[PDB]
């Protein structure tokens, strides 16, 4: 009920970034919604005197037919002035289960600060460039702001001291929009206290962190190489070998001595199945000195494996990976490729969210006008990463795979 | 006296850290000096300025041509960026037909919009009286001045904010708003029709705005920003080519511009030809010759627009169609419509640049502009008619190290068809030879060796001049391709070749990487594999081209 003053980052103007086209039909769901928002205060029109633009378009959540208001935020988030720190609860990965809930509606609560309500301008466009966009200002508190949570942070932790205090074994983090609520219950025990919590924050999509894990290197274990086998082998391990320091393939090398046809069976020497085996323990092991460094950026490397199977890598510095997947889950995308590659970054970035509490910077294997065009029609997320576009092959594919 | 309704003011700031403009008056003739004292006696008269005493600092600069003239170049510098409507513009393609379409433009224009008084001291200019043997005279605006950078946006949102709600109480007729002009529409009756007309302008007299009070001073056709708007269609303005012996950048740079305007209804125009001659700009001044593939382009675009060509409306009950075909040297050309042989509008699309690259990525990349472009003007995505098969599209995206998409498409057979021209094996070939390759080249001499040695006995080395490494790891690929059967598999260390070819190009700008291309399409099965150099790794050989 009181404003609390919010400023900008020095030598920096408020955001001015082009709206994209839209589709009609989201055009008329951002109308009707932004119709109401304006009969309920939340938004305001605005005049010309505004030079200030966010983009702005419509998704639809899961499990729903009603269209929701998306704000393309970024922009205005790297130029806001950073908010001030909850240390990251390193527990919340380490937990048996986890649920994901929408808290948006709770910012509409809270005013935003009058001299700032001019940064957060957004303009709902319109078909053929015929009329003028409908321009509007927010008055409240926006969801994908990152202040938002930022100014928040007091009323929610008044609103969940209750429930923070009656379950000590239960850990809630708070990022965006969204609110992440560990335990390690049974599904219903879980679902009913989620309705209990839900309920709680109603007066005033099941993730599970313990299936998942990091992936080691394996290396094929047969009776029998062909030429083409060892080559492959060789290739791999002097591929590991920037990775794991021990990693030797000479013995390995030595078999392919002369010219052969690559579908023929060459028996392994006594030598190198002691150096394959060697190199088996030692990819066995972690990593060497991979640490975490809260100042640097989250990279994302995602392959497409084919067959609806993706690979990705979360990391810092090259070949010190912070974490490693596969995504292969199929609902309704099998005939689409770009559909597939979207929810994978979603997933990704949520628990990316989960173990660091931010988000990573991705490096998409998509042409970059491909992406631009299709992306939106996909996306659930309440926020966005960051993302760039790898043209070149990598001959990593099936190294990975 | 009726008493018309206000208007309220655009509150409006200078720049942050800047200060209202002082300029130096220029020395103008006496004969200049009474026209401009007589033009603001009686803008002054009508209220669209006044005159202030000593106090006001700013000062604006003012000419004559009688017509007076404001130079706000300055105060333009200093003040605020305003939200300019004006990004794009309508495509006629995009609008939707109408029974009576009827035109009203606003004379007094800017001149009936008040400006905000805080900032009206800032528009200040002076008179130099004669001789200047007095004073020079002191006048700052009451309204949006002419010239200055705030006057459109604050005038069209002014005048949408006095129409929203007549275009509420009215959703059977369409109005759009373009500078100082409005063209209303309806499928009414054309009596009904001009009554809604002046039911509209009476609404707009309540602000105090006048509409032409005669019939209506322009009628269809309408010549608008290149475009000729017909009641039942709409094309282009008639083409203008300058035919001249010598040749300039800039010419060409006309040249390329009208043609590129034109091919929006105009099928088949082409601009590669003489948009490689933009190479080497900057230079506005020069002479370049003609080769005879611009020269046979030229003459065929003389002959597209030869006779015109008209396009339609926008009818949202019938489905939306775009067909493409491929035109050769990296272009492509397209059409959309909705009835058969009657297009909405038409375009071109041209490859980018790169160094590879094959017919079915540009398709791809065409498709999208396509997409955009049809998603800006008519708010939805086209159905496809492209001319590639089902299947062809299907092996291409399922073995495509890229993700990828084509929305809702058919297959249109109108040669040439995009088609992948080979495959690369997934396995190693059993009954094929197997081509361990190398090339090698010194870093100096520019001299090196390419080869290759097989498991039947078969080898080769081939002497190079001028050449490098990446060169010499190619060549030893299109060696073994040259001396091998219609299955092959080849071992390399080239990284650089792998992905090259891994890219699947159909062309290239490399000859060798094209005669590569060509023996590939040759080809029954071939399978091409890597390996680390210089790990020891039996049969292949940096020994054998590093001497
Ligand atoms: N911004 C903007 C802008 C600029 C110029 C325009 C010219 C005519 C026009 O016309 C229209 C005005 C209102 C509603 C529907 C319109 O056009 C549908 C097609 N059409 C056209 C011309 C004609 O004679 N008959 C027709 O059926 C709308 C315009 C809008």
């Amino acid at each position: 009920i009181e404003t609390v003053p919010v400023k900008l980052k020095p030598g920096m103007d408020g955001p001015k970034v082009k709206q994209w086209p839209l589709t009609e039909e989201k055009i008329k769901a951002l109308v009707e919604i932004c119709t109401e928002m304006e009969k309920e205060g939340k938004i305001s029109k605005i005049g010309p005197e505004n030079p200030y633009n966010t983009p702005v378009f419509a998704i639809k959540k899961k499990d729903s037919t009603k269209w929701r208001k998306l704000v393309d935020f970024r922009e205005l988030n790297k130029r806001t002035q950073d908010f001030w720190g909850i240390p990251h609860p390193a527990g919340l990965k380490k937990k048996k289960s986890v649920t994901v809930l929408d808290v948006g509606d709770a910012y509409f609560s809270v005013p935003l600060d009058e001299d700032f309500r001019k940064y957060t301008a957004f303009t709902i466009p319109s078909i053929n460039n015929e009329t003028p966009g409908i321009r509007y200002q927010y008055n409240v508190l926006p969801q994908g702001w990152k202040g938002s949570p930022a100014i928040f942070q007091s009323s929610m932790t008044k609103i969940l001291e209750p429930f923070k205090k009656q379950n000590p074994d239960i850990v809630i983090y708070q990022y965006m929009d969204d609110l992440y609520v560990g335990s390690d219950l049974e599904i219903g025990q879980h679902r009913t206290k989620i309705e209990e919590l839900r309920q709680h924050l109603l007066r005033w999509y099941e993730l599970h962190p313990d299936k998942w894990t990091v992936q080691p290197i394996v290396l094929p274990e047969k009776d029998s190489w062909t030429v083409n086998d060892i080559q492959k082998l060789v290739g791999k391990l002097n591929w590991a070998s920037q990775i794991y320091p021990g990693i030797k393939v000479r013995q390995l090398s030595k078999l392919l001595r002369g010219t052969k046809a690559l579908t023929e069976v060459i028996p392994l020497t006594e030598e190198a199945e002691l150096e394959l085996a060697e190199n088996r323990e030692i990819l066995k092991e972690p990593v060497h000195g991979v640490y975490y460094d809260p100042s640097k950026d989250l990279i994302a490397e995602i392959q497409k494996q084919g067959q609806g199977q993706w690979t990705y890598q979360i990391y810092q510095e090259p070949f010190k990976n912070l974490k490693t997947g596969k995504y292969a889950r199929m609902r309704g995308a099998h005939t689409n490729d770009v559909k597939q590659l979207t929810e994978a970054v979603q997933k990704i970035t949520t628990e990316s969210i989960v173990i660091w509490g931010k988000t990573p910077k991705f490096k998409l294997p998509i042409q970059k006008e491909t992406w631009e065009t299709w992306w939106t029609e996909y996306w659930q997320a309440t926020w966005i990463p960051e993302w760039e576009f790898v043209n070149t092959p990598p001959l990593v594919k099936l190294w990975y795979q | 006296m009726v008493p018309i309704s206000p208007i309220e003011t655009v509150p409006v700031k200078l720049k942050p850290g800047m200060d209202g403009p002082k300029v130096k008056q220029w020395p103008l003739t006496e004969e200049k000096i009474k026209a401009l004292v007589e033009i603001c006696t009686e803008m002054e008269k009508e209220g669209k300025i006044s005159k202030i005493g000593p106090e006001n600092p700013y000062n604006t600069p003012v000419f004559a041509i009688w017509r007076k003239l404001v130079d706000f170049r300055e105060l333009n510098k200093r003040t605020q960026d305003f939200w300019e409507v004006q990004l794009g513009i309508p495509h006629p393609a995009g609008l939707k037909k109408k029974k009576s379409v009827t035109v009203l433009d606003v004379g007094d224009a800017y001149f009936s919009v008040p400006l905000d008084e805080d900032f009206r001291k800032y528009t200040a200019f002076t008179i130099p009286s004669i001789n200047n043997e007095t004073p020079g005279i002191r006048y700052q605006y009451n309204v949006l001045p002419q010239g200055w950078k705030g006057s459109p946006a604050i005038f069209q949102s002014s005048m949408t904010k006095i129409l929203e709600p007549f275009a509420a109480q009215n959703p059977d007729i369409v109005i759009y708003q373009y500078m100082d002009d409005l063209y209303v529409g309806s499928d009414l009756e054309i009596g009904q029709h001009r009554t809604k007309i002046e039911e509209l302008r009476q609404h707009l007299l309540r602000w105090g705005l006048t509409t032409p009070d005669k019939k209506h001073q322009k009628e269809p056709p309408f010549l608008w920003m290149g475009y000729e708007l017909h009641p039942d269609k709409w094309t282009v303005q008639p083409i203008v080519l300058p035919e001249k012996d010598s040749w300039t950048v800039n010419d060409i740079q006309k040249l390329v511009g009208k043609l590129n305007w034109a091919s929006q209804i105009y099928p088949g125009i082409k601009v590669r030809q003489l948009s490689k001659l933009l190479r080497g700009t900057k230079a506005l001044t020069e002479v370049i010759p003609l080769t005879e593939e611009a020269e046979l382009e030229l003459a065929e675009n003389r002959e597209i627009l030869k006779e015109p060509v008209h396009g339609v409306y926008y009818d949202p009950s019938k489905d939306l169609i775009a067909e493409i075909q491929k035109q050769g040297q990296g272009q492509w050309t397209y059409q959309i419509y909705q009835e058969p042989f009657k297009n909405l509008k038409t375009g071109k699309y041209a490859r980018m640049r790169g160094a590879h690259t094959n017919d079915v990525k540009q398709l791809t990349e065409a498709v999208q502009k396509i997409t955009t472009e049809s998603i800006v003007i008519w708010g939805k995505t086209p159905k496809f008619k492209l001319p590639i098969q089902k299947e062809t599209w299907e092996t291409w995206w399922t073995e495509y190290w890229q993700a990828t998409w084509i929305p809702e498409w058919e297959f249109v057979n109108t040669p040439p068809l995009v088609k992948l021209w080979y495959q690369l094996e997934k396995e190693p070939i059993v009954g094929a030879e197997t081509f361990y390759v190398d090339g090698a080249a010194n870093r100096e001499t520019k001299l090196g060796k390419a080869g290759y040695v097989t498991n039947k006995g078969r080898q080769k080395v081939v002497p190079l001049t001028n050449t490098t490494n990446q060169k010499t790891e190619l060549q030893a690929i299109y060696l073994a391709l040259q001396d091998s059967g219609l299955e092959v598999n080849i071992v390399t260390d080239s990284q650089y070749a792998l992905g090259i070819i891994q890219a699947q190009p159909d062309k290239s700008e490399s000859e060798l990487v094209n005669q590569i291309i060509e023996q590939l399409i040759k080809k029954e099965k071939v399978y091409l594999a890597w390996v680390p150099a210089h790990k020891g790794i039996g049969g292949n050989e940096q020994v054998d081209k590093l001497v």
